[PDB]
């Protein structure tokens, strides 16, 4: 479904797991994060909005 | 048609059974009190009054 890819997100999310530590997000072109998403997405030392 | 089975083999570590013989180690290690930080670390879910 081009207009609805909620199933795509619900496919990627179980692959990532449930709770883990260091992740990397490359949104844009050169983000290259070191994030810690214990559910809600955060950064080392602070929060992470969007 | 006759011989003498000499039957000798394998005296060493990994066959005398030691293979890891250790005296220091650290002894009988005791665990640390698991707390809410460790609980929430292992994907724990809040249920109530510290539950």
């Amino acid at each position: 479904v081009g207009a609805d890819v909620t199933a795509l997100a619900n496919k990627i999310k179980p692959s990532s797991g449930t709770i883990s530590g260091s992740y990397e997000i490359s949104t844009g072109k050169s983000a290259s994060f070191d994030v810690d998403a214990a559910g809600k997405i955060t950064i080392g030392g602070n929060a992470a909005f969007l | 048609g006759e011989t003498i089975t000499l039957n000798l083999s394998e005296i060493s570590v990994k066959t005398l059974g030691l293979d890891g013989f250790n005296v220091n180690g650290k002894g009988v290690t005791q665990n640390r009190s698991a707390t809410v930080t460790d609980v929430i670390a292992q994907g724990g879910t809040l249920q109530g009054d510290g539950t």
